[PDB]
């Protein structure tokens, strides 16, 4: 009867944060005479540390689910790949506080993988809602040779397709690089005047620089980028009258773990209470045996469904990721954010703000723009 | 809570050298642990995040590393601006706790210390107060031991220092050790020995002063 | 400008109150989290309290839990803190700074900007005057005068009306336990030039209006 | 230099080193190849595995090793990826984990399989499609996320008809085992082939309801990808005997061949990397300690082995990770439920034939096969005209009917 829980979060404070949580969830709610057991290890430095570690650590104490957090740190990586994949020698189901990259989004890759964030999938689908309230049809997609990048330029010609629209094209990008104004001035040389670009916070203040010096941030150029473009560099070189994205809660750490933890336990009690269990690994090193009750218990965490969490409605894809979760359409005014839209699923709403755009202009710009210099 | 230690307290360095400060922590914080740059009179001013992360508008020349347990500041080239004293803060757990603080100062050349005791005064004498002042003057590197001995006995508890700062003329650091002492233990004791250990000194000079003609 | 600006600090009595207020300009404040730390003379620098955007989550420092309290006005952009049950340790220059858990991840501080901060001394004290007694020697000799007793700060002390500066070593003021400062100032002179030139060193306190000259002859 | 590498049965110590002291011996080799270390091991743990590949590290300077676990864990490529990836060590998979490639690596990793992708996998099928005159086909597949790309690519292949058979009209399915799916589309679109994108145990199910189903018979046949015939040697009953699948397997190869060219591959990508600059790049000091940030002062080999030539038998890469030339032979089961190899997808990425005709094989329930006949029918002049099929476009039969034929060249043979 006796269950634990292990979890990866950033040191001390998150780790005691996560067992109040755990504790407050045993208190709370479904309340056993055994419910669980609370584990944690910090993110180690090292890759291959951080994946010894959770392997000794976890999997010796019995660990049913673990959770693990993406700590944004730009030099570094500490992804959650290392625990991920360790994990996915077994079926030992992981859930993503805040894993950002799509990379986790293929099953196919990490076989065991959940989060409770939409990485950049639905950022994409929030693009595309707004484009259509807007009655946006002439999309430039600038899209970074990366995997992340791909996924976000397949969703939305998928999204296009459904009402059978096609962006005229779409510019491809490597990363790193800096004679990006070849591809710009292509875009100019287009009959569409949005551009939708999807990159990280070095490449987007590099074509925000190059684009700077070619007339790119005038009147009738809307900018639909995401939340890596209105931070750091990108957001010190981003062209005043951006309608970048944020994520409302997808920062606050806490609250996800508090989440996490709640699905947890949710899910450990629907199957204790449908079948038997079979009992985790002792170790993790003279078994090799792939876990039977794991591909069970990763369908009923995708299946369950919790509605007293702090984001109202949570629920899972068939890729295991958040769904119908709270964007913010941010606007770059004065150089300052301000808040405009909030993007509650399926429904946008903006507020009584007036949402500015690139060269000054007060009146909404349009797409539909004649060349008249058919060559 | 988390406990630093930065070692060494103070050093000295020319302009344009590499200057390495180290910074170890208690446990292991992974990689979370600033640094911050203090004038004096001035309050301190970030320069690294993350311990390997520049700041915006601070010069390349910083530039961290090190991550666990030990941690490692490098500036490429040292220059006057650079001056000044830098902690290691670490966020890894509340209470957020800061480091004992690196100075950097100015080498130039090892100076022997000058160290004079000054008997009190009769006028203070007469006000029921007694102060023993030991003075230090031109010493490199600031770094000395002093300890207070009377009837050639060791005096602890009971001692006040002050330090100024570094000179811009010739950076000779003056230190000033203060023994307090009441009526009656300063008329009960004839021996008042000052004791300096220091670098410009290859062994303690000790001088003192004898009641009765002092 | 994004500055911070620290007003109301002073000298308070043991056992009182006093409330420090922080302006924020250049920044909206209910963006960020604020958080007040005290740098201790001689020492290094404490984090003291943590106040959220929310204004829900409030966490204090072990050392002075229960006594402090801090408050936040968004609409205002202004911080104020209350201190309570002040003793002699808590005399300390108090920043107030800006966190980056908004922007960054949660539990991300490295406080920036700082602001130029305020000096919060207590002291039983109210004002004293200050005494000097010279400093007696026993191929140069040291020679100053010390300066007791003396309450509040600060005293400008001169050799010969300012004429000698070179050789003079002003020790930084020490407070006391009694809450009474005191410093030395020594003069190196060539032994020579003693009792042939006389020494004379001016000691005046602008907070108590008196001024002392205490003749220095070799002993 | 120092070449590692690893088994988990079959060949111990004295083959590997027989092969390994033959291959660079076999030519003129610029690289001084000092020696080689063979390991061996049953169980494939991850922290065993990382154990086992830092201790390879350190001692010999690794500098590439080759691995061949004999567990069916797709999960061990994936932790070869990111030992390869956190380390830089050249990683090349072989038969058992590392064997089966569905990930895409990161730029930083060094890691490559021997295996063939769904892309690969793909045009295999669509060549064995071509053959035997199959244009009508349908795409059956389950929620398996690692299938939206094989969705995409064979749409995007439907839409090329600039060569190639005419693709007829193509529905695909993607739901349970439930609301009375697949019957509803496969009245008029499933007439020939029907593809089955599942797993071991979804399309076991899927075969099951179509067999409860009329999806069973001598009419349209199943066409599955190697995943689904992951296990050669486990064959359900519900998998019906005309099942038609494409998996390389060690029919036609062996640990000792796949070692013995993964060594070579090895070997001349060291020998580009010497000859390229200066010298063949050393490994780091150990896998502990990298408190910097990875970086990478020295040349990746992915430039080296992008081409590679070895003895006429050449097996390149591609900027994905997969070999350009897979073996990935086509394999149909028998009427005795045994995978044959008839074809091979390797002479000059063109597919075979191995002499057998699309003989109706009898599925789970025999029925009378008297609808295919057999007309003999010879070549006069005006009545019957023998020609061979086009190579330009359609490459099949435009208004003709499929023929056969024989040759002769010797009388007495
Ligand atoms: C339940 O979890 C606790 C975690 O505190 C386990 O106690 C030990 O906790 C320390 C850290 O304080 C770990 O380093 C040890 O590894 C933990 N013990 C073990 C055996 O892992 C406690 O053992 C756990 N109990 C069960 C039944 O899993
Ligand atoms: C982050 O989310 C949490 C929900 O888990 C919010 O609630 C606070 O949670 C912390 C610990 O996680 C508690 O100490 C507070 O008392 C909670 N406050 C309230 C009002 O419930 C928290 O407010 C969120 N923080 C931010 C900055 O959004
Ligand atoms: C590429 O060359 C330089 C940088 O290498 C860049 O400034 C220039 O704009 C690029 N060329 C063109 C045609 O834009
Ligand atoms: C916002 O979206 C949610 C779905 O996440 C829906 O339940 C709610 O009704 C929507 N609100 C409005 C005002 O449309």
């Amino acid at each position: 009867k006796i269950v634990n829980i292990g979890a990866v979060l950033s040191t001390r404070k998150h780790e005691q944060m996560f067992r109040e949580a755990v504790n407050q969830a045993n208190k709370r709610h479904g309340s056993w005479k055994i419910q669980l057991n609370a584990t944690s290890v910090t993110h180690k430095p090292n890759a291959i540390q951080m994946a010894l570690s959770v392997c000794e650590d976890l999997i010796s104490s019995q660990v049913y689910a673990i959770l693990v957090s993406h700590p944004p740190t730009p030099n570094d990586h500490f992804t959650p790949t290392p625990v991920s994949y360790t994990a996915g020698f077994y079926r030992i189901p992981v859930l993503g506080l805040t894993t950002r990259m799509s990379i986790y989004s293929d099953k196919s890759i990490h076989l065991s993988f959940l989060r409770t964030v939409p990485p950049y999938s639905h950022q994409s689908s929030v693009w595309f809602e707004m484009m259509r309230v807007y009655s946006w049809n002439h999309i430039i997609l600038l899209v970074s040779d990366d995997h992340e990048g791909r996924a976000a330029q397949k969703r939305l010609e998928t999204l296009l397709e459904e009402r059978e629209s096609k962006a005229e094209k779409v510019l491809q990008f490597d990363p790193g690089t800096k004679n990006v104004t070849a591809l710009l001035m292509e875009a100019k040389e287009l009959e569409a005047r949005v551009i939708i670009l999807s990159a990280s916070e070095d490449d987007a203040a590099t074509v925000y620089r190059a684009a700077a010096m070619l007339n790119m941030t005038g009147s009738g150029y809307v900018w639909l980028v995401g939340e890596r473009e209105i931070s750091g560099n990108a957001l010190r070189y981003a062209p005043d009258g951006i309608l970048g994205l944020q994520l409302i809660n997808g920062k606050n750490e806490s609250a996800h773990i508090s989440d996490a933890v709640g699905v947890v336990a949710q899910a450990v009690h629907e199957l204790l209470e449908k079948e038997n269990i079979t009992d985790p690994p002792r170790g993790c090193v003279g078994n090799t045996n792939i876990w039977k009750t794991g591909p069970l218990f990763k369908r009923v965490l995708m299946s369950s469904k919790y509605a007293d969490g702090v984001t109202g409605r949570v629920e899972f894809n068939e890729d295991g990721d958040r769904k119908f979760a709270n964007y913010s359409i941010m606007n770059l005014q004065n150089r300052k954010l301000v808040q405009v839209g909030i993007y509650n699923g399926t429904h946008v709403i903006p507020n009584d703000r007036k949402i500015i755009w690139p060269g000054g202009e007060t009146e909404k710009p349009r797409g539909y723009q004649m060349s008249t210099r058919l060559k | 809570d988390i406990q630093m230690t930065q070692s060494p307290s103070t050093l000295s360095a020319s302009v344009g050298d590499r200057v390495t400060i180290t910074c170890r922590a208690s446990q292991s914080i992974s990689r979370w642990l600033a640094w911050y740059q203090q004038k004096p009179g001035k309050a301190p001013k970030l320069l690294i995040s993350l311990a390997s992360d520049l700041q915006t508008g601070v010069p390349s020349r910083f530039s961290g590393s090190g991550s666990g347990t030990e941690f490692t500041l490098t500036i490429s080239s040292l220059q006057p601006d650079d001056f000044a004293t830098y902690y290691c803060q670490q966020f890894d757990s509340y209470p957020l706790t800061f480091g004992p603080g690196t100075t950097v100062d100015i080498r130039r050349t090892v100076a022997a210390p000058s160290v004079f005791i000054f008997p009190p005064s009769d006028e203070q004498l007469k006000s029921g107060t007694a102060s023993v002042v030991c003075l230090l003057n031109n010493f490199y590197p600031r770094e000395a031991k002093v300890q207070w001995k009377v009837d050639n006995a060791l005096q602890s508890g009971n001692s006040q220092e002050s330090v100024t700062e570094q000179d811009s003329k010739d950076s000779t650091y003056s230190l000033s050790s203060t023994l307090t002492l009441s009526k009656a233990d300063y008329e009960k004791h004839k021996v008042y020995a000052c004791e300096v250990t220091h670098q410009g000194l290859s062994s303690p000079v000790t001088k003192s002063f004898n009641r009765g003609e002092c | 400008e994004v500055q911070l600006v620290e007003s109301g600090g002073g000298l308070v009595k043991p056992g009182g109150s006093l409330r420090l207020s922080c302006a924020a300009s250049g920044f909206t404040l209910s963006d960020y989290y604020m958080s007040w730390i005290r740098q201790a003379p001689g020492k290094g620098l404490e984090w003291i309290s943590y106040i959220s955007v929310s204004g829900t989550k409030i966490y204090y420092a072990d050392s002075v839990k229960g006594r402090f309290t801090i408050s936040r006005d968004n609409a205002k952009n202004s911080l104020f803190l209350e201190m309570n049950s002040l003793t002699a340790e808590d005399t300390a220059v108090y920043y107030c700074a800006r966190d980056s858990g908004s922007t960054m991840y949660d539990g991300y501080n490295w406080f920036d900007p700082w602001g130029q901060g305020t000096l919060v001394t207590v002291s039983p004290a109210s004002t004293k005057g200050p005494s000097v007694f010279p400093l007696a020697p026993s191929g140069t000799a040291a020679l100053g005068c010390l300066v007791k007793d003396y309450f509040p700060e600060p005293v400008t002390v001169s050799w010969n009306s300012g004429a000698l500066t070179s050789g003079v070593h002003t020790f930084p003021a020490v407070l006391q336990s009694s809450g009474l400062y005191s410093l030395s100032s020594v003069v190196t002179v060539p032994s020579s030039s003693l009792g042939t030139q006389t020494y004379i060193c001016n000691v005046n306190h602008k907070p108590s209006n008196t001024k002392v000259d205490k003749r220095v002859e070799p002993k | 230099l120092n070449i590692a590498v690893m088994l988990g049965h079959s060949h111990d110590v004295t083959e590997r080193e027989l092969r390994t002291l033959w291959g660079p011996e076999q030519a003129a080799g610029l690289p001084l190849d000092v020696n080689v270390v063979a390991l061996l091991m049953n169980r494939t743990d991850p922290k065993s595995l990382i154990t086992h590949v830092c201790d390879l590290m350190s001692g010999a300077r690794i500098h590439g090793l080759v691995f061949g676990d004999d567990t069916d864990q797709e999960a061990v490529a994936q932790m070869l990826d990111f030992i390869s990836s956190h380390t830089f060590v050249p990683i090349l998979g072989i038969h058992g984990g590392a064997s089966m490639i569905m990930a895409d690596k990161d730029p930083t990793s060094t890691f490559f399989q021997f295996g063939a992708s769904i892309q690969q996998q793909a045009t295999v099928m669509l060549k064995i499609m071509q053959d035997y005159d199959w244009h009508v086909f349908s795409l059956v597949t389950t929620i398996f996320p690692g299938y939206r790309e094989f969705i995409s690519f064979v749409k995007t292949t439907v839409d090329n008809s600039f060569v190639g058979w005419d693709m007829q009209n193509v529905i695909t399915l993607d739901t349970s085992f439930e609301d009375a799916k697949t019957q509803v589309q496969l009245k008029k679109i499933h007439s020939s082939v029907i593809l089955l994108y599942c797993s071991k145990d979804e399309a076991v199910l899927i075969l099951s309801e179509a067999r409860s189903l009329g999806l069973t018979g001598y009419d349209f046949f199943w066409i599955v990808p190697s995943l689904v015939s992951g296990n050669t040697e486990l064959i359900p009953k519900e998998f019906p005997s005309g099942l038609i699948s494409v998996s390389y397997d060690d029919w036609d190869y062996s640990l000792e061949a796949r070692v013995r060219d993964g060594i070579g591959i090895l070997t001349t990508a060291a020998s580009s990397m010497l000859e390229k600059f200066s010298y063949i790049p050393e490994a780091k000091a150990s896998c502990y300690g990298q408190m910097e940030r990875p970086e990478v002062p020295m040349h990746t080999l992915h430039p080296f082995m992008v081409n590679v030539t070895w003895d006429g038998k050449d097996l390149s890469f591609t900027e994905e990770g997969y070999q350009v030339h897979p073996r990935l032979v086509v394999i149909v089961l028998n009427k005795d439920r045994e995978w044959e190899k008839v074809g091979k997808w390797e002479n000059h990425t063109l597919s075979l034939r191995h002499a057998v005709w699309p003989r109706y094989k009898s599925f789970s329930d025999c029925e009378p096969d008297d609808n295919h006949l057999s007309i003999v029918t010879l070549e006069e002049a005006p009545f019957v005209i023998v020609e061979d099929i086009d190579p330009l476009t359609e490459t099949c039969v435009r208004n003709t009917v499929p023929c056969r034929k024989f040759v002769k060249i010797n009388n007495s043979t």
